[PDB]
């Protein structure tokens, strides 16, 4: 088939119509990203000449090649620890929550670290964790911080946010309560804290229906954590081709070092020895080079995640889709193997009535318009309401300032103007 | 370790700060009769905010910082004539 | 056949035609004693990074 | 130390260029790496053969360098995007993205020139001594919840002030101050306290 | 109804008599590039 770009929406486009939304709906969205892979040092002696002197003689002819070839492989595996000290060891004090969870209605349980499991993690963490799945020189070297320290520095950025906002990012950390937090974020994207306050418990019952669906979702399937084991999966794949290179024989009689020294003499074992070593130098070096390219792309990765933490977990972002969808309000870290799931909590407009709406009001011979929202009407009257939440008021001498004369605006309708 | 046998180093019960990192959450610094210590690295000092439902914290003055931020911006221009290198 | 491991004894069985086990690399990971028919698992001598 | 970072990008390009340099010392597998020795101790051919295993090694050890250097100038041109941006950002503009521009509310920053690199001063205004305050959502006073237009409302346990969030300043509560909506009711924290009309 | 209070869109809307459903400025961009 033909493919689909998405339904066909025609919007009702008018020179007098204004859409207002009269609703919210508190969105909890999932954004996941790459952070650190894992750390692989190849001895390049032990790979091309496995316990032969004689080929590590004819490798030393070569010269420099396996001390670049560890150079960079050790510099991978130090950039993946820069990478995650980036990510999440941005603030140097641990946080830590009150023990009495008390936020004006808002539970958050399932991203907080839960007591009763041996590890210090979340639930939804716990869930992350559980949905993520040699002898010729090849090993892993441990990450510096372990899952329990990432855990930690998750727990104090989101102990951080909860008790102080965006205080404790820019400098010391000022308690707030988070009904005033949340207040703050509101007046953030235009939208009044008096409406926050008339629906606190309506967005607090919204936000933990949220958080309980990305819950629910992380349970029922693991297609969400694929970017993290896709970069699992291509550095397995390219270290089984490594290992699977070692049988390649290369043009030589045997791919079997031994085989070689044992059935030649060193001379014309020599002579096979360096075509099995040519081909499993140029192996390593397609190797490496990969890696490279591959830590190239995940530390862009990384220092995206490291952006998103300091822009969205640490402050609020007017950056349009850069924490989640809709208009954001704030940002949750949740550690995740080799990466960081990031949840955005946006306000996205809900129910929309049409309007009318002009650009300015003729009262006295003078056009007025508003200091903040916008003039809209309901086919009988004439209000003004702020942009993003329909709370139609009084049209007065505080909410609108005055502009000159009625007869330079275009679209201007004769309205009376209420003085105080 | 999990990094793997250390050998001259003493473990110490006590958590400092990174100064050399073994790793899996293992550091090594040389400490004072003077010894090399493996340690289990220190995240920072633990800090509860005195949140409440009605408390606030505001602050009543202010400090003028100025931060160095170094950014690498180009490298040496550097062309090799392949044929002079390869053949003398 | 000529290699440096550690020799333990191997639950794998071996047909008789198949005197010798290889791995994915060519390395040989099992063999089978001549004088004893039993059947030995190769593992490579301990080695890391300093 | 802190020029550490444009030091580390010299310190790089020099070592490969010394890796480079050195491996014409490379036999490669050659009886000899000097390529005038091979010509003058063996026969053409045999000479052809050895100067072919030297130039297969050489041009192996150039073409490294070659991919090295295009890596390091990826990760460089990204360093200078960031450096662009920044240049833009915090110096041309004042910057709202929380540390983008140095740690804390981001003021103005300078450039300065720096060896194959630049330095960002940046100015921050960083809060300095906070005072624990009783606070509260909104305040009712004649049974009209008010809410404050700008700031938030303080109590120094005796008196209702508004005061703007970053900096103390305490005010009285007025009319001008705060706007009205709704009821006292619907509010939750709500605290009875005057709004003072001028 | 393309009224947009002066506003005039003709040359990055797409123009439904060429064949292409394709701005006039997107078209002069895609005769550049060889």
């Amino acid at each position: 088939y033909t493919m689909s770009l998405g339904a066909e929406n025609s919007v009702a486009y008018s020179n007098n119509s204004i859409a207002i939304p009269t609703n919210f709906t508190i969105s909890v969205t999932t954004e996941i990203l790459p952070v650190s892979m894992t750390k692989t040092s190849v001895d390049c002696t032990m790979y091309i000449c496995g316990d032969s002197t004689e080929c590590s003689n004819l490798l030393l002819q070569y010269g420099s090649f396996c001390t670049q070839l560890n150079r960079a492989l050790t510099g991978i595996a130090v950039e993946q620890d820069k990478n995650t000290q980036e990510v999440f060891a941005q603030v140097k004090q641990i946080y830590k929550t009150p023990p009495i969870k008390d936020f004006g209605g808002f539970n958050f349980s399932q991203i907080l670290p839960d007591p009763s499991k041996p590890s210090k993690r979340s639930p939804i963490e716990d869930l992350l964790f559980n949905k993520v799945t040699k002898f010729n020189g090849l090993t892993v070297l441990p990450p510096l911080l372990t899952d329990e320290m990432i855990a930690q520095y998750t727990s104090a950025l989101l102990a951080g946010t909860i008790t102080s906002g965006w205080t404790f990012g820019a400098g010391a950390a000022l308690q707030i309560p988070f009904p005033m937090q949340m207040a703050y974020r509101f007046n953030g994207i235009g939208v009044t804290q008096n409406v926050l306050y008339e629906n606190q418990k309506l967005i607090a019952n919204q936000f933990n229906s949220a958080i309980g669906k990305i819950q629910d979702s992380l349970s029922s399937t693991p297609s969400p954590l694929g970017k993290l084991q896709d970069v699992v999966n291509q550095n397995a794949q390219a270290l089984n081709t490594l290992v699977k290179q070692l049988s390649s024989n290369f043009g030589a009689i045997s791919s079997v070092l031994n085989d070689i020294l044992s059935r030649l003499d060193p001379p014309e074992a020599e002579v096979q020895i360096d075509r099995l070593i040519t081909g499993r130098l140029q192996s390593l070096q397609t190797y490496v080079t990969q890696q490279l390219i591959r830590a190239a792309e995940i530390r862009a990765s990384a220092n995206l995640a490291a952006t998103k933490m300091s822009e969205c977990v640490l402050g609020q972002s007017k950056r349009v889709d850069f924490c989640g969808k809709g208009y954001h309000l704030m940002s949750f870290p949740q550690s995740a193997p080799h990466g960081v799931v990031f949840l955005h909590v946006t306000y996205v407009p809900a129910q929309e009535k049409n309007f009318t709406t002009a650009p300015a009001i003729c009262h006295d011979g003078k056009a007025h318009f508003p200091r903040e929202g916008v003039f809209v009407s309901n086919g009988t009257h004439w209000f003004v309401t702020q942009r993003n939440f329909y709370e139609p008021q009084i049209i007065t001498t505080d909410n609108t300032f005055v502009s000159g004369n009625c007869d330079v605006v275009i679209g201007i309708v004769n309205n009376t103007v209420y003085d105080p | 370790t999990r990094a793997g046998c250390l050998i001259g180093a003493e473990h110490v019960n006590n958590s400092y700060e990174c100064d050399i990192p073994i790793g899996a959450g293992i550091c090594a610094s040389y400490q004072t009769s003077q010894s090399i210590i493996a340690y289990t690295m220190s995240l920072g000092a633990e800090n509860s905010v005195a949140y409440s439902n009605n408390s606030i914290a505001i602050p009543t003055n202010f400090t003028i910082s100025v931060t160095t931020e170094i950014l690498p911006v180009s490298m040496t221009k550097t062309s090799v004539d392949c044929t002079m290198y390869i053949c003398g | 056949l000529t290699g440096t491991g550690v020799l333990t004894e191997s639950n794998k069985k071996f047909l008789p035609f198949q005197q010798f086990g290889r791995d994915i690399a060519d390395t040989t990971d099992a063999v089978r004693d001549p004088q004893t028919l039993e059947i030995l698992d190769i593992t490579p001598c301990s080695f890391g990074g300093v």
